[PDB]
């Protein structure tokens, strides 16, 4: 039984720190996930963790529809042999992870 | 079989 | 941010996983079979007395942690989405000096 979606989610197989080779990966990472999230229902907050050995990057949309429909864009992209995933987070746990994420709520749309 | 990757 | 030998699991365990006989020792075991496909390690103390469902770990090595964490934080335990912080290593050896002279690779409970 899968979980419901929240306005979080982690994206996983979205990098590789052991072989990524282009200075800078990883904010085109994060500014390609924001580009690509304009094209839905927009960004408040988004973190690429760089040492993560399973190529996690955090996202919170500004609303559970803004973040299925991120999700469904983003996962099931194929990188290096490996399927994008997503994993919904609970408000609580994400919050917790990065405390900054719970008082935004305006979109992180580029001037 | 561990619970690491068990999903909800 | 400090890397270090040493970290601390969280969101690994509630309250009411307390509730089956030996939880604490499957949580010890899942923890050191993943350890041991990345550097090992050498203390593991299940904090049965913290609603935030805490683990402590000592690697052999700084590399050997680093290893563990990476391949740990974000990674799904139990249905619970876990969390890796670095724990100092006078911190850790204050809090658990016993883990000072623990030096012997941990395996699995029979
Ligand atoms: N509803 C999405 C588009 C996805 C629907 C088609 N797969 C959006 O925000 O534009
Ligand atoms: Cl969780
Ligand atoms: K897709």
């Amino acid at each position: 039984v899968q979980p419901l979606a929240t306005q979080c989610f982690q994206l996983s197989n979205m990098f590789n720190p052991q072989t990524e080779e282009e200075v800078g990966w990883d904010t085109e990472i994060k500014d390609d996930v924001i580009e690509e999230c304009n094209k839905h229902g927009g960004v408040i907050h988004i973190y690429v963790d760089k040492n993560s050995a399973q190529g996690n990057v955090y996202v919170k949309c500004p609303s559970i529809a803004a973040a299925i429909a991120a999700v469904n864009a983003l996962h099931g992209r194929w990188f290096a042999g490996k399927m994008i995933t997503a994993a919904y987070v609970p408000l609580p746990t994400y919050h917790n992870l990065f405390p900054d994420s719970m008082t935004a709520t305006q979109l992180l749309v580029p001037s | 079989k561990s619970r690491w990757d068990e999903t909800p």
